[PDB]
This record gives structure tokens, C-alpha cells and sequence, in this order.
């Protein structure tokens, strides 16, 4: 990007410094903040095992120090598996991790359920013959716990000075 | 003061999440329990029969009783039937066949029957509908007169 | 010295993120087995070609979906620890559920929401959908070809309605 | 800290307007799509077919 003869350094819509002009040689440089991210830990139950898989989010694997590059980021400590299964511990952008073959933490592309096809035709009706009765169940919260909190005892430890300052 | 203000605000938001689940339960408790609901996938999963509420600590638990079909058998069909030029339609059901004869059944339980005038209603002529098939339609009112 | 303020914020925002994932899961994953339409399109005379997915395309997104997606920075705000996590379901998986619900609706009617899919000729299905709003079955068959034209023409205008002005998608564009 | 706390609160509220639309879309996809409705003016304007 080429500035004007006098204009020194640029900004963005949110007035953050983006470019700059070198003093000694009139050359134009771009500033990009050096990377950050949120370290995360994928683990099965402590009772089940003590192997964990670390996930750096939005960090290229080259700058991080088994690896794998997922759209979510870099994931070290887990093995990619071509086979696809139901999701166990979701990660990001369609990748699920689980604990099964000893066993190791496997990361895989999530499977959108099974696959099925039906035979539509000009003249084909399937009419069921037998039936079964089932019993489902679901739970709905109704009321949380009633509570009450008086201010003057919380803020002030029952002293005249604090009670007369809060007034 | 800031510490207490933040806690109060969160409660107001959280107490408005529950208020939308004590209204979706006070509704399921009405259609599901005190009546039969036709709202698909509201009460249970499948065709709905009844319900049974139960209590719980700060909540409620339902036991929906549902009806689901089991075994499906392929069959051939036809959206009408022509006997004497007049098309014939099922009053309530499909037209089904097993290769030799035709039969009329219910939508959700295989139970064949004889195609008589007692359960079909005529409409127009049979040169307009598509997919109609030739067949006979038995008449129930003939044999008793013939008996006499 | 300001205590545990950051932790509250991070807990709240993580709750929001998990909630968004559950929202999409609940809205779309109403079906358990992914169906798909037969190779032939003898649907009694209805041109579903706009809404069914088109193979001659990089993604499996159908025509109307493509139009909508065309109808509707990253590091600019990102300088200051404002990361934006990616959604769990990718925009291709979402377009896979949808192509199932369309496939199941056309070939099975509604009986695939209760048990398993049951084959039913489409021309016989709408006869049952009328029969639930009062008009007898004879109305459909006797005027089958007429309704096909109105229905096919109806999808004609909506495609032009979206591709005319950008004020049709006001609700999402506000978000 | 005030400004950061303001943005969070606005999110918490605004992220509950959506939760009242996901639970509404998730309904219409269960009556209108997977079945036929009788709720007048729910699935379209008029008698609903599919
Ligand atoms: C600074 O000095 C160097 C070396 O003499 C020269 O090449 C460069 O052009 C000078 N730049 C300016 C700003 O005068
Ligand atoms: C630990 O896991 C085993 C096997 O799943 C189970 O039998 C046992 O009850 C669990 N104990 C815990 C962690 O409570
Ligand atoms: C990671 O870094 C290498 C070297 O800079 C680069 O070639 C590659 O494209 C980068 N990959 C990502 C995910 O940005
Ligand atoms: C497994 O997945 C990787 C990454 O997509 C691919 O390169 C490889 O060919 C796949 N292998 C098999 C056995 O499908
Ligand atoms: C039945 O459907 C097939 C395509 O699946 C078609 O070739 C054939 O002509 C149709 N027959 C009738 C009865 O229309
Ligand atoms: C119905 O016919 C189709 C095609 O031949 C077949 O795939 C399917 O298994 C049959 N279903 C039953 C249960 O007869």
C-alpha cells in the first residue's frame, strides 16, 4: 500500500495503527500483532484415564513450541482417524475427539448420523403391520432457589462509620 | 457495591430463563396430560397417547406414552379405481394389492378388506384421473335380493 | 486486587458459545438417518429443481440457498484479545441436514418423523394433505395438472422476489 | 472494566432474544415441516398444505 509523500502511518476503521513509514529509508512496513490464543485441554474422566490432548486455538502449529491442523487450530496429543463416529467431546468446525482404540485420544470428522435411502416409486406404498408402545421422559426446571440479601450487613460490617457513609 | 450489583443483574436474567421453562411446562402439563395433543413432536416422539407427571427437586418430570409402528411391508397401489366408467375413491384409506387382488386398508395398520360400495364414494368418470387401474367393485345389496 | 472479575465474564461468554452450538443442534438435527432422493424425478409433475441440491457446484448447496448466501475486518478488531471462535457445525453439514428433510418430506410424507421412512407416491400424498383441510380427495386428482402449473409458477416468482431487492432478508442482516 | 462489563451484559440480554427464536424455529420445523398444522396463521397465511 503506497501512502502520500507526507502521510506517515495509517489506521483502520477502529483507529489502530496498521502501517508505518521507515525514517532512514522511505519504505512502508505493515504491523501485525504477534499471535495469541486460548490453550485448552481435552480429557476423558480422571477415573477413566490421565491422558490429555492440548488444543491451541488459531495458532499455526509451526509457532506452537503427534500434531494435526484443524480449522479450529493446532491439536497436539491426539491421533487423526479416517473413520467417522458420533461426537463425544466436540472441538470445532466438525471435529470430535474421544477415548477408544490400550486406548488413545482420537480426533475425527464427525458423522451426521447413519446413512439411509428410500425407494420412492410411482406405485409403491409401505403399510406398517405391527406396533410398539414406548415411554420417553424429559425434565423441565420450574423454580430456582428463593433468596434474599440485605445490603447494609453485606457492604458494612455493622459499624456506625460504614452505615453512615453508605447513606 | 459493584460486586453486589453484578450478582443481582445476573439473577434477573437467569430468573427470566426459568420463567420461560415454567411456562413451557405449564403448557405441556395442559395439552399433554389433560388431553391428547396432535402437535407433532410436542408431547413425546411419535404419535401421542397420554402422559404422567412426576415431581422432582425444583422441576418436573414427564413420562410420555407414545405409539410407533414396527414392521413395513412393500405393496403396489393405485390412486383410484374404475368399475363402470365412474371412478371410485377410498372413503378413508389407501388402495393396496398383493399381486392377485386389490384391498382397502387403514393408513397405519395393515388390515385388508373387500372393495364394496359400502366404503367408497363415486366421483365423475374414469378417463380423467391418472394412474387409475381396472378392477371390480363388489355390491353388497345384490345377494340378499337374489336369496329371495 | 480487583478480585475475580475476569472469571465471571469468561464464564458468561463461554456459556453463550455453548448455547449457540446447542441452538443450531436443536433447530436442525431433528432427523436421525440422512435420507437422499432417488436418481429419477417423477414427482407427479412438480418441478422441485430449485430447492433440491445441484451436483454441478463446489458445495452441495441448492439454488435458493446459493441466492440467499450471495444476498448477505477480522484482524481489525482482533488486535486486542477479541478472538472469535468458529462454529461447530460447518456450513456444509448444515446444508446436509436440510437436503435430508427435503428428501424425506417429498418421498415419505410426514411418517418419517415418528418411526422410519415409509414410501408414498407424491401424487397420493397431497391427496391426504387436502383431506385434512376439508376438501375431499377428488379435488386433487381431477385437477392435478392445473395445480402443478400454479405450484411450479409459484416458485418462479419467489426466486425473482429475492433477486430483486436486498430488503427481503432484513431480519438476519440486522443480526 | 466498566466498558467491558457493559458489552457482556448487552450480549447476555441480546443472546436471549435469539434463544426465543431458536425455540420458535425449532417448533415450526416440527409442526410445519414434519407434519401438517391446524394452528391458524402459524405455518403461513391460509390453510396450510406443507
Ligand atoms: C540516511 O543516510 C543513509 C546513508 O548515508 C542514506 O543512504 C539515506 O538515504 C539517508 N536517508 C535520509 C532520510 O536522508
Ligand atoms: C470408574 O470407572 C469404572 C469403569 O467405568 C466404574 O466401574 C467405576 O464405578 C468408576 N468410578 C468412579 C470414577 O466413580
Ligand atoms: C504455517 O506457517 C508456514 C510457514 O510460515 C506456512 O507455510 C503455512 O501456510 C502456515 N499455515 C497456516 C495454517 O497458516
Ligand atoms: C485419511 O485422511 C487424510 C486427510 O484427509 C487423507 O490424506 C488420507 O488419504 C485419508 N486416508 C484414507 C485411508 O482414507
Ligand atoms: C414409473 O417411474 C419410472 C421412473 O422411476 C418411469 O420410468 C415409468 O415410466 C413410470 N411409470 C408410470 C406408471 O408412470
Ligand atoms: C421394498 O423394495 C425395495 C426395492 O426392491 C427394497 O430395497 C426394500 O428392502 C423393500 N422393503 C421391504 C421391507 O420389502
Amino acid at each position: 500500500k503506497k501512502f502520500l509523500p507526507f502521510q506517515q502511518f495509517g489506521r483502520d476503521i477502529d483507529d489502530t495503527t496498521d502501517a508505518v513509514r521507515d525514517p532512514q529509508t522511505l519504505e512502508i512496513l505493515d504491523i501485525t500483532p504477534c499471535s495469541f490464543g486460548g490453550v485448552s485441554v481435552i480429557t476423558p474422566g480422571t477415573n477413566t484415564s490421565n491422558q490429555v490432548a492440548v488444543l491451541y486455538q488459531g495458532v499455526n502449529c509451526t509457532e506452537v513450541p503427534n500434531v494435526f491442523q484443524t480449522r479450529a487450530g493446532c491439536l497436539i496429543g491426539a491421533e487423526h482417524v479416517n473413520n467417522s463416529y458420533e461426537c463425544d467431546i466436540p472441538i470445532g468446525a466438525g471435529i470430535c475427539a474421544s477415548y477408544q482404540t490400550s486406548q488413545s485420544i482420537i480426533a475425527y470428522t464427525m458423522s451426521l448420523g447413519a446413512e439411509n435411502s428410500v425407494a420412492y416409486s410411482n406405485n409403491s406404498i409401505a403399510i406398517p403391520i405391527n406396533f410398539t408402545i414406548s415411554v420417553t421422559t424429559e425434565i423441565l426446571p420450574v423454580s430456582m432457589t428463593k433468596t434474599s440479601v440485605d445490603c447494609t450487613m453485606y457492604i458494612c460490617g455493622d459499624s456506625t462509620e460504614c452505615s453512615n457513609l453508605l447513606l | 457495591l459493584q460486586s453486589l450489583q453484578t450478582y443481582v443483574t445476573q439473577q434477573l436474567i437467569r430468573a427470566a430463563e426459568i420463567r420461560a421453562s415454567a411456562n413451557l411446562a405449564a403448557t405441556k402439563m395442559s395439552e399433554c396430560v389433560l388431553g391428547q395433543s396432535k402437535r407433532v413432536d410436542f408431547c413425546g416422539k411419535g404419535y401421542h397417547l397420554m402422559s404422567f407427571p412426576q415431581s422432582a427437586p425444583h422441576g418436573v418430570v414427564f413420562l410420555h406414552v407414545t405409539y410407533v409402528p414396527a414392521q413395513e411391508k412393500n405393496f403396489t397401489t393405485a390412486p383410484a379405481i374404475c368399475h363402470d366408467g365412474k371412478a371410485h375413491f377410498p372413503r378413508e384409506g389407501v388402495f393396496v394389492s398383493n399381486g392377485t387382488h386389490w384391498f382397502v386398508t387403514q393408513r397405519n395398520f395393515y388390515e385388508p378388506q373387500i372393495i364394496t360400495t359400502h366404503n367408497t364414494f363415486v366421483s365423475g368418470n374414469c378417463d380423467v384421473v391418472i394412474g387409475i387401474v381396472n378392477n371390480t367393485v363388489y355390491d353388497p345389496l345384490q345377494p340378499e335380493l337374489d336369496s329371495f | 486486587q480487583y478480585g475475580s472479575f475476569c472469571t465471571q465474564l469468561n464464564r458468561a461468554l463461554t456459556g453463550i458459545a455453548v448455547e449457540q452450538d446447542k441452538n443450531t443442534q436443536e433447530v436442525f438435527a431433528q432427523v436421525k438417518q440422512i435420507y437422499k432422493t432417488p436418481p429419477i424425478k417423477d414427482f407427479g409433475g412438480f418441478n422441485f429443481s430449485q430447492i433440491l441440491p445441484d451436483p454441478s457446484k463446489p458445495s452441495k448447496r441448492s439454488f435458493i440457498e446459493d441466492l440467499l448466501f450471495n444476498k448477505v475486518l477480522i484482524c481489525a478488531q482482533k488486535f486486542n484479545g477479541l478472538n472469535v471462535l468458529p462454529p461447530l457445525l460447518t456450513d456444509e453439514m448444515i446444508a446436509q441436514y436440510t437436503s435430508a428433510l427435503l428428501a424425506g418430506t417429498i418421498t415419505s410424507g410426514w411418517t418419517f418423523g415418528a418411526g422410519a421412512a415409509l414410501q408414498i407416491p407424491f401424487a397420493m400424498q397431497m391427496a391426504y394433505r387436502f383431506n385434512g383441510i376439508g376438501v375431499t380427495q377428488n379435488v386433487l386428482y381431477e385437477n392435478q395438472k392445473l395445480i402443478a402449473n400454479q405450484f411450479n409458477s409459484a416458485i418462479g416468482k419467489i426466486q425473482d422476489s429475492l433477486s430483486s431487492t436486498a430488503s427481503a432478508l432484513g431480519k438476519l442482516q440486522d443480526v
